[PDB]
């Protein structure tokens, strides 16, 4: 398996398709990703910085 | 490709979600989930 | 008691209260030395988190 | 059985998921948990400070 | 882990939901749910 961590989405085209589901609130910190979110071998969450 | 995401409302919401929700991959404007390829974790392991 | 800012994904399933895997299933048997170091040593990454 | 009350959530990276299911009026009271709810042996609601 | 909330809103809107509410944990921006792992409070005392 692959996936990536870090990666920055060209914002001059910035998009949601979840803006009716999720609400984030308005920092910084959260408009950068820097951490990645994965699935245990449970269906657990296990995080990666 | 492998279930991940980078914030962590979006791992909750596929955990609310019913079958099928691992498999959809969906983009906020900065954070995105990218979806599983083969129902794996979701269900193949843990149906038996 | 636990400190304010403790992770909140941990209540979520099941898991050991104190903070740190004991389960003795994972230690090889009659090896109390390898069993405390699991338990106590903090040093050593906690099993399952 | 067990079950965290008092914790803090990290602000920098909140979100709700429930937006349009709940609203909470504006008051730090609400914005700072310090009570937990459960139920009893009968589906009473009950609450811990 | 069992059914627990910090916020009484989150408590009926698992009292009002239909089977399997108890089990989805879910989030506010500062308030929580968590769900019980098996389905003890909502259904196996009382269904009988």
């Amino acid at each position: 398996f692959f996936f990536p961590v870090g990666l920055y989405l060209p914002e001059d085209r910035g998009y949601t398709t979840v803006e009716s589901k999720v609400k984030l609130n308005d920092t910084v910190r959260n408009a950068l990703p820097t951490t990645a979110y994965l699935l245990n071998r449970d269906r657990a969450v296990q995080k990666i910085d | 490709p492998i279930l991940s995401t980078t914030t962590l409302a979006l791992m909750e919401t596929k955990l609310k979600g019913g079958a099928g929700a691992f498999a959809t991959s969906e983009t906020h404007f900065g954070n995105y989930v990218v979806g599983e390829i083969i129902p794996l974790q979701q269900s193949m392991l843990f149906n038996s | 008691l636990t400190p304010v800012t403790m992770d909140v994904n941990y209540f979520k399933i099941p898991n050991n209260p104190r903070g740190r895997a004991s389960c003795m299933l994972a230690v090889d048997p009659y090896d109390t030395e390898a069993a405390t170091k699991a338990i106590y040593d903090h040093r050593e990454a906690d099993a399952q988190t």
